[PDB]
């Protein structure tokens, strides 16, 4: 008959600091076993406290993405202010919501600041549960990348070992070093690497090479 | 997912594990089962996280339009009956849901299952979940409506923590709440790992 | 079925067998398969006879609206876009492949394809229904551009003759009709008026 | 549309210097019937933008018309806007994604070519609502066969000349003609420049059979 | 179906109809109530003792619920509306929510049916 | 699935002149557990182990045909067994039930009992084998081992430091699979001695 | 699963129930009430479907309630089971049916006393003496045996403790206590419940 | 998977990549998938890994014992002949997709072998995931004749086109050279592809794991 | 359903299984023995499909009989468990596999008490205490809350009655009776049987 | 896929295209579909490739062992006969449509079919795979009795041409191939080599 979803591949992290919120996804957009494009990041900026990482099925990510713009600027125009990161949060859960019955094939990672300029991971699930994360990876590697964050961030597992905060270079090479080994182990995860960084200046964006295999 | 909850002399004792998975992956181990509706009310999580967190959500809403309303507090019944009615509407549409309803009323504790079937049942005793079978052995064992505060608290624990034991899908840690008269009061969060040595050695 | 329309200068040729079946039984060994939607606008039907019969009908009803609205000889591309706008809006619903044939003052001889999807191409000649897939070859071998009308009318003959000797769900009769500013002439060709083709022997 | 006819294969398009260019056979199969060998499935949408349709071509017949129509409508205006390329790809996905999510998709996949305001613009379209944009694309089995060697170009010379492009394109539809049990010998190109879009008639691929003689060594 | 502004503004800001109505309950059988410690009384006046005629089928007096009984005054008809309404609603309070009903509770049911009456096109 | 109806973990890797191969503990059927002592690694001669992950029945099943035939080996031969042979025999084992297969994919890792190289490899159900110089995983939580075996492992790795890293790839990644767990246990292999170390894990 | 039987004598009904809630392998309730007061002489005993029994049980009784208030008089027993029956029929070929199986106990001041059985379906009968669920399959036979139309309430309570210890015996379901009510002139009146010490 | 094969003025070019999935993650980066027929014959492997290589290996055993027997170098008919016989008796149920090459007496030969028994002898040949992309290299830039580091470059070029252009394949290229005297086998023919250095150094030291239980076992 | 419990000692074992022998909605035995002697000092509990259990266990039964006189001396529990265990997992791929659950409990001279836990794939897995069915899921728990290794066998007792009590409370099956053997260095020995006296 | 053969006085003609799939996709645009069972038999394979191949290779097997036997040219019948025996006996685990032709000093040229069924069947001219469909009219209104060899060359030739036109299953090039006493004379059109017909324009 006729299907409504493909899976588009992709892979999403995000990672919370004290002052700052990484947002990271490959590049590659994937069908079946071939290559739509290799530039194609999951990547898009809400506000300019709040990113968000989208996966899955791409026709999804494209319309979730354009709906959550028309009601940040509803929101706008109806409170004469912006949405902070967790109002969009639990704003994109009844969306998902609303489509308890035809669901949006959409893994989805907020990344951001609250109103203390704490750094602030939200994490759903296609139909908006949500909860918040020090840090989580979300799409096709997923499960490659978790248990190392558990292990390097987390401190999981580890004996006698210092409680030191995860300062922005090391989240920053943490991420870089992640997506390298997916990018060795999933045939989804490759090309490129975005990576959004948020801090109270605003939001950075820095790309980096993955291998085009 | 291993969630219980009993009522005895001194109120409502509500406990939860706080695992997540997607198959045999395991997607959180930071789960928040035990829901603040109110400060009055408590729900559970089993099932779909989504269905019983929004349908809950719904419900706490609903809750405080009628104590706007009516100028006082919903009933611990009149808000399992809220909830059990909306849910009822989606029969058979697929939506899963075991939630225990807990507060404290003008006929005292009160301590509700509500399932996505349609069940709506009072009692004295409740475990939802994966892991329930086993929790149920232990609380069961150890209940009385005569026990003590801290009794409680070690009871409700004991019985989480041997469900995470057994079941595979529960697990990370168990949090623990008391529902008193004046409101409900954030228990504990100890984690598996430290109630293993606290428990065996 | 075997349906064929094939155009020529001063207008159009139609031919249709005249077997309509259910199953392996003949229900109708003598089925008008040419069925006039205006003055000088024929359409063949294949597929579903309920569907086609129904969608002709309706069409032929809009049409003749139309054309007293306008006051005007109605295009044959008009015909064949009603044809198309029900044919494509009910696609699920529909089996019906149908070709609409005719003459026109403004574009003359003009032949339509309208099959199963709901699509419609212009062609030169046109042929549709089960039997049509053994004649692709001879109607690609024996087609030339400029043919006069007694030679569109003996090609769609011996055509549609070699398609009902060898399709099980066409036979019967064969039904032909010219279309021209002229004029409608419709003929049927029976028993040995159908042309027959030398049968390998030893 | 649930169940496809009449289908066209292919459709290939690139980006060159100062403009893009389609290709794509004149070809609608009817299963492994090669039933209409003359149909175009290139529309030329407006005066800096045009479409290529891969799929069912009465869904594609539709949407040439829904479009025309959008384009006269907005020409009827004369306030001195247009319908960029981009906007064109940005309708095409919603509606698109619309009747997929209506359990009613349209049986096709769109590569939608430009040129307007000094730069080119090539985008894919879904029947599920799956849009982007790249230097190259390739449908069907041109994904699998074509889309490797333009790649292999586009990332060895990133920018095409127009007769660059017109090559590779050639050379693509070849392969294609060799590899894929539904395509035809006939085809069309289509180029956006700023001088508009054009349409170029039948072509012809040329083929080489030598290799029928290398059977028994 | 029935789609006209019967309720409206007049210059001085009155609603007329809604006045008209209350001139209707002043036309109405006198009807009072006195509230005591565990007891409640209510009391109807003219009973139209046409004596021809039986008084239960014309009492003013209806009970809602066993929790609560009513008095009225005004156009009977109304009432008896009103009244069954009040009553589904009663049992709807049951079924809706474990608990039975307080009387501001229908109450407010009753008085704010009568304002969409006062602000309802038809 | 059937792989996933006990679970289990299995992870071989590669030293200096050394090697290390380590299990999870877990016993269970679907989401209930029965033991916590489930033995997945099994001594095919001094220097030469195998981990067995999947369907318990053919773990033991596997691991005992495999010793009968090993048994066999070192009695008509006079010499313990090579890696290499090892690996085609048991490739030859699961390869004989190619249309009814046993539900293990094994790991092999052990030293040249003639010199002292290290040696890992894994295998299909039905036989196919893959030899690397760096490391080897099967198991119901395989993409979590991939993940971090693929940041931790060095090159030229001493004991100690063999041991460390394959205890934090399985631990970390057991933790994030709900049927593997319930303990680890590791064998670190050298040229003149073997260490066996039971890790301290989360029993959930 | 649920059990439930009435036994209808010359002047009274005599009903009973099991008192488990259960799901799955585990009973979650152990004084769980199957009956269901309608009016002050009539008993809905409603079993089956998880959200389908209160729900359809619970409306039965705020209309019948509601008929109470609006008219001053209550519903007979017959006229309460044709209602019932009335509602479940009607929704039977709906979007949504309800899975219930029902027995009406009622005593009217003229009819007298009256029992009735109701099927899923909306099949109404009056009988003598009825029973629903797997248990009735043990247990009918057993008042097949030994009633009589003059059965007194005693000797229909022993009865009842008879069908109710070969459940007992035989069912392989658990089923400890049993919810018993009685009604007549004077209403519903609540009996002892009969339960079996296990533990 | 992807896997080419060609013939030239002197002989037989083979490639092949090296990657090995199961599933959707990369188990294999450095798999071998040119198999050792004959010293003259050569078979590249696509399809179900285990088929391939026994069937392979099987071959491999058979046609050494021809030879040993017969005192002559084997031709490659014989080895397509005992494939497809094999691989055509179990119906497809053999997943071994094949590309076989050599040089005989009769010169070099070039077929393809699909799981079913069928096969094709043709100058240039494409199997696995990869093969549409390869072959799309071929039908652009093979000429009959060629040298043999042009022909090497072609080969190299269609894999490396199904390496890039298939998730099925990735990592290295195998070539394997045939001529009427020489063998080439280039285990590594072309690292394309390379892992990113490690920014990080994720080294845990000695006592970080904490441990239950230890139990030293002395050798020999 | 069937319910199979184990619990080893320092120097014992204790087994307990339930008497009943169910169909369909009724219990046709409430003296079933699901324990099987194959030594002086061996157990065989086995649980599952109808025919299959009795046909096996008797199999393996008489093949260690056999051993017996052939050669003079008894297995030990642990070569019996694994003969068994071979023999379910030779016939588990083959056209009549065995769909039994089954604890062996035995005493060996040298090595001591033994519980072995069989799955009907034919995992073999000694534990210090088990249990099959469904019950066990309601049981295991209690086990893991209170079991210590140096138990006696007079608290072993009244562990095991702290189990069959709950599945008393919850599990939704019957279940009245229970046999209970404990093995030793003196062999087997029967114990009193734990009831509970419903009707 | 598209076969063909014609019986002449002298002999025979085989044609055939070049075509096979996978799908949608072209596994092989220049394969050998005739193939030699003797010195002066060939068969025409369709359908499976496999099962055709190795059919094709056991028959020649026996038929080699028969005539070395027998010390005497094949008859043509007799290969058929091997065709139609392993055909039939494996007819549900076969996917082959065959056509044997050849010369014979007995009987001369001849051309036999074997279907899927499995039956046999002695034809003056047979055509089959999935093109055949597209030429039973051409082929019903062009053959004569009486051609020349060079005659049925062309006929042959433009049959398939035809087939391969309109069929997506076949195309590539045309094998061609004269069987008589004299001997086997095989020839390849390709290209413009290949006859062309006037395609519709306006």
């Amino acid at each position: 008959r006729f299907s409504p979803y493909v899976f588009n591949g992709g892979t999403i992290l995000a990672i919370a600091g004290e002052d700052f919120a990484i947002v990271a996804s490959d590049t590659r957009l994937s069908e079946g076993f071939s290559i739509h494009t290799r530039d194609s990041p999951k990547c898009y900026k809400l506000t300019d406290k709040t990113v968000i990482g989208c996966s899955g099925f791409h026709g999804d990510c494209l319309t979730l993405t354009k709906i959550i713009e028309a009601r940040l600027k509803m929101y706008k125009h109806s409170n004469n202010k912006a949405m902070t990161t967790g109002a969009i949060a639990a704003m994109l859960s009844t969306i998902l919501y609303s489509r308890r019955f035809f669901p949006y094939y959409v893994y989805n990672i907020i990344g951001g600041l609250d109103e203390e300029g704490k750094g602030a991971v939200y994490s759903f699930d296609p139909v908006g549960s949500y909860q918040r994360d020090s840090f989580k990876a979300g799409g096709s590697a997923s499960a490659m990348l978790q248990p190392l964050l558990d292990n390097q961030v987390g401190f999981k597992n580890m004996q006698n070992v210092e409680h030191v905060p995860l300062s922005l270079d090391r989240a920053m090479r943490l991420v870089k070093d992640v997506f390298i080994s997916a990018a060795e182990r999933d045939v989804y995860t490759g090309d490129a690497l975005r990576i959004c960084i948020v801090t109270k200046e605003g939001i950075r964006e820095e790309t980096v090479s993955l291998r085009k295999d | 997912t291993t969630t219980l909850a009993f009522k005895f002399r001194h109120g409502v004792i509500v406990a939860a594990d706080s695992r997540a998975t997607a198959g045999a992956y395991i997607a959180s181990q930071t789960v928040k089962k035990v829901i603040e509706i109110n400060p009055y009310l408590l729900g559970t999580m089993a099932g779909g996280a989504a269905d019983c967190s929004f349908w809950e959500r719904l419900l706490a809403r609903q809750c405080r339009i009628y104590e706007l309303r009516n100028k006082e507090r919903i009933s611990v019944a009149a808000a399992s009956k809220l909830l059990a009615n909306m849910v009822y509407q989606y029969k058979g549409m697929g939506l899963s849901m075991g939630t225990m309803i807990c507060g404290w009323d003008k006929r005292g504790p009160g301590l509700y299952y509500v399932d996505s079937e349609g069940n709506r049942i009072s009692g004295a005793t409740f475990s939802v979940g994966s892991g329930s079978v086993y929790a149920y052995g232990v609380m069961d064992r150890g209940y009385s409506y005569d026990l003590e505060v801290e009794q409680a608290y070690d009871l409700a624990r004991r019985a989480i923590y041997q469900a995470t034991y057994r079941d595979a899908y529960s697990g990370g840690a168990v949090n623990l709440y008391h529902v008193r008269e004046d409101g409900w009061i954030r228990v504990s969060s100890d984690n598996v790992a430290d109630l293993h040595e606290k428990y065996s050695g | 079925t075997t349906i064929m329309a094939v155009q020529f200068d001063g207008g159009v040729v139609l031919g249709a067998d005249s077997r309509t079946t259910t199953g392996s039984y003949i229900a109708n060994r003598v089925t008008d398969k040419l069925t006039p939607i205006h003055d000088r606008i024929f359409c063949c039907r294949s597929g579903s006879a309920a569907d086609t019969q129904a969608v002709a009908d309706a069409v032929t009803y809009q049409l003749g609206f139309h054309s007293i609205e306008l006051n005007e000889p109605p295009l044959v591309h008009t015909a064949a876009s009603l044809f198309k706008e029900m044919c494509y809006r009910y696609r699920e619903d529909l089996m019906a492949g149908i070709i609409i044939a005719g003459w026109d003052p403004q574009e003359g001889g003009q032949v339509y394809s309208v099959p199963m999807g709901g699509m419609m191409v212009r062609q030169s000649f046109a042929i549709g229904g089960s039997g049509s897939s053994y004649i692709y070859g001879y109607v690609d071998a024996t087609y030339r551009e400029g043919m006069t009308k007694e030679e569109c009318l003996q090609f769609t003959a011996n055509a549609l003759a070699l398609a009902m000797e060898r399709d099980g769900s066409s036979g019967g009769v064969i039904r032909l009709a010219a279309i021209a500013e002229s004029g409608v002439e419709r003929q049927v060709l029976l028993g040995d008026q159908i042309p027959k083709f030398a049968v390998a022997t030893l | 549309t649930q169940n496809p006819m009449v289908t066209g294969t292919s459709v290939l398009g690139v980006k060159f210097e100062g403009g893009v260019v389609i290709a794509a056979d004149m070809l609608g199969s009817y299963g492994s019937l090669a039933r209409f060998r003359n149909i175009s499935r290139i529309m030329r949408v407006n005066n800096s933008t045009m479409l290529g349709a891969s799929g069912d071509y009465a869904d594609f017949q539709y949407l040439k018309q829904v479009l025309g129509q959008m384009v006269i409508d907005e020409e009827l205006l004369g306030d001195g806007h247009s319908y960029s390329p981009r906007a064109i790809h940005s309708w095409l996905t919603r509606a698109m994604y619309s009747r997929r999510s209506k359990m009613n998709p349209l049986w096709n996949t769109m590569v939608i070519g430009g040129y307007a305001d000094g730069e080119s613009f090539l985008g894919y379209v879904d029947m599920l609502g799956v849009a982007y944009e790249a230097p190259s694309l390739a449908t069907g089995y041109g994904a699998y066969l074509a889309q490797p060697l333009l790649r292999e170009v586009l990332e060895k010379q990133p920018v095409l000349s127009q007769t660059e492009a017109r090559d590779l394109v050639e050379r693509c539809m070849r392969v294609l003609y060799y590899r894929d049990a539904r395509s035809y010998n006939r085809f069309q190109i289509a180029t956006v420049t700023e001088k508009g879009v054009e349409i170029e008639g039948p072509l012809s691929t040329e083929t080489n059979w030598d290799i029928a003689h290398m059977i028994s060594g | 179906s029935y789609d006209r502004a019967i309720t409206v503004f007049s210059p001085d800001g009155h609603l007329f109809q809604v006045e008209y109505a209350q001139e209707a309950v002043k036309k109405g059988s006198t009807a009072v109530g006195v509230r005591g410690r565990d007891i409640v009384v209510l009391g109807v006046e003219k009973k139209s003792v046409a004596k021809l005629q039986d008084e239960r089928t014309v009492r003013k007096i209806c009970a809602l619920d066993d929790n609560v009984c009513m008095a009225f005054a005004g156009l009977t008809a109304d009432a008896r509306i009103v009244i069954n309404r009040a009553r589904v609603e009663c049992q709807s309070h049951r079924l809706t929510v474990e608990d039975p009903v307080t009387v501001e509770y229908i109450t407010r049911y009753i008085a704010s049916l009568k304002q969409r009456y006062t602000q309802s096109n038809g | 699935s059937i792989m996933s109806y006990n679970g289990g973990a299995v992870m071989a890797m590669k030293g200096k002149n050394c090697v290390a191969i380590a299990a999870d503990r877990r016993f269970g059927i679907q989401a209930q557990m029965v033991t916590t002592d489930f033995q997945k690694i099994f001594p095919m001669g001094d220097r030469l182990y195998i981990g067995l992950a999947g369907l318990a029945t053919d773990v033991q099943t596997v691991a005992q045909r495999l010793k009968f035939r090993l048994n066999l080996y070192e009695l008509k031969e006079g010499r313990q067994i090579k890696p290499y042979t090892l690996m085609s025999m048991v490739a030859n084992l699961l390869y004989e039930k190619r249309f009814g297969p046993y539900y293990t994919e094994p790991v092999i890792a052990g030293l040249d009992p003639k010199t002292f190289k290290p040696f890992i490899c894994s295998l299909d159900l039905i036989g196919c084998p893959m030899v690397t110089d760096d490391f080897v995983v099967s198991g119901t939580c395989a993409e979590q081992m991939y993940g971090m075996c693929e940041s931790l492992w060095e090159p030229n790795m001493d004991p100690d430091h063999l041991f460390e890293t394959i205890s934090q790839a399985m631990l970390n990644a057991v933790d994030r699979d709900a049927v593997s767990g319930m303990g680890v246990i590791v064998h670190i292999i050298e040229k003149d001695k073997i260490t066996t170390r039971t890790l301290k894990a989360r029993m959930d | 699963m649920e059990y439930l039987i009435g036994i209808q004598g010359p002047d009274y009904v005599l009903v009973a129930s099991d008192r488990v809630a259960a799901s799955n392998i585990v009973q979650m309730k152990d004084d769980h009430d199957k009956m269901f007061k309608m009016s002050e002489k009539i008993l809905l005993l409603c079993v089956g479907e998880a959200g389908d029994t209160v729900q359809f049980a619970e409306y039965i009784q705020k209309n019948v309630q509601l008929y109470k208030m609006r008219n001053g008089y209550e519903l007979s027993p017959t006229a309460a089971a044709n209602f019932t029956r009335r509602n479940l029929a009607d929704c039977l070929r709906s979007r949504t049916p309800y899975h219930v199986n029902l027995l009406l106990a009622g005593y009217d001041e003229h009819e007298g006393p009256a029992l009735y059985y109701m099927d899923y379906l909306a099949a109404l009968a009056k009988a003598p003496f009825a029973a629903h669920g797997y248990g009735a399959f043990l247990t009918l036979s057993i008042l097949d045996r030994y009633y009589t139309p003059t059965i007194s309430r005693e000797r229909a309570v022993e009865l009842l403790r008879k069908c109710l210890e070969e459940l007992q015996k035989r069912f392989i379901l658990n089923l400890p206590t049993f919810s018993v009510r009685i009604i007549d002139k004077n209403g519903i009146h609540d009996l002892d419940n009969i339960s079996f010490p296990k533990q | 998977t992807t896997i080419a094969g060609v013939v030239y003025k002197d002989g037989i070019v083979l490639g092949a990549d090296t990657r090995a999935t199961e599933g959707m993650v990369v188990a294999d980066k450095n798999c071998s998938k040119i198999h050792f027929i004959s010293p003259n014959i050569y078979c590249c492997g696509a399809g179900t890994a285990a088929d391939t290589d026994m069937t392979t290996q099987l071959i491999s055993s058979n046609l050494e014992l021809h030879s040993l027997s017969t005192g002559r170098l084997p031709r490659v008919v014989t080895a397509n002949r005992m494939l497809k016989q094999m691989l055509f008796r179990y119906q497809g149920y053999i997943g071994a997709a094949l590309v076989l090459g050599g040089v005989d007496v009769t010169g070099p030969h070039l077929y393809s072998i699909y799981p079913h028994g069928s096969t094709d002898k043709l100058p240039y040949v494409t199997m696995g995931s990869g093969s549409l992309a390869a072959m799309a290299v071929f039908e652009d830039k093979f000429r009959p004749d060629m040298e043999e580091e042009e022909a090497k470059n072609l080969v190299s070029e269609a894999i490396a086109a199904g390496i890039f252009n298939d998730l099925g394949s990735g990592s290295n290229i195998d070539l394997c050279v045939i001529s009427k005297n020489k063998l080439d086998f280039l285990r590594p023919y072309t690292v394309p592809n390379k892992k990113g250095t490690r920014l990080g150094r994720y080294r845990c030291e000695k006592g970080t794991t904490a441990v239950l239980t230890e139990k030293i076992t002395p050798l020999e």
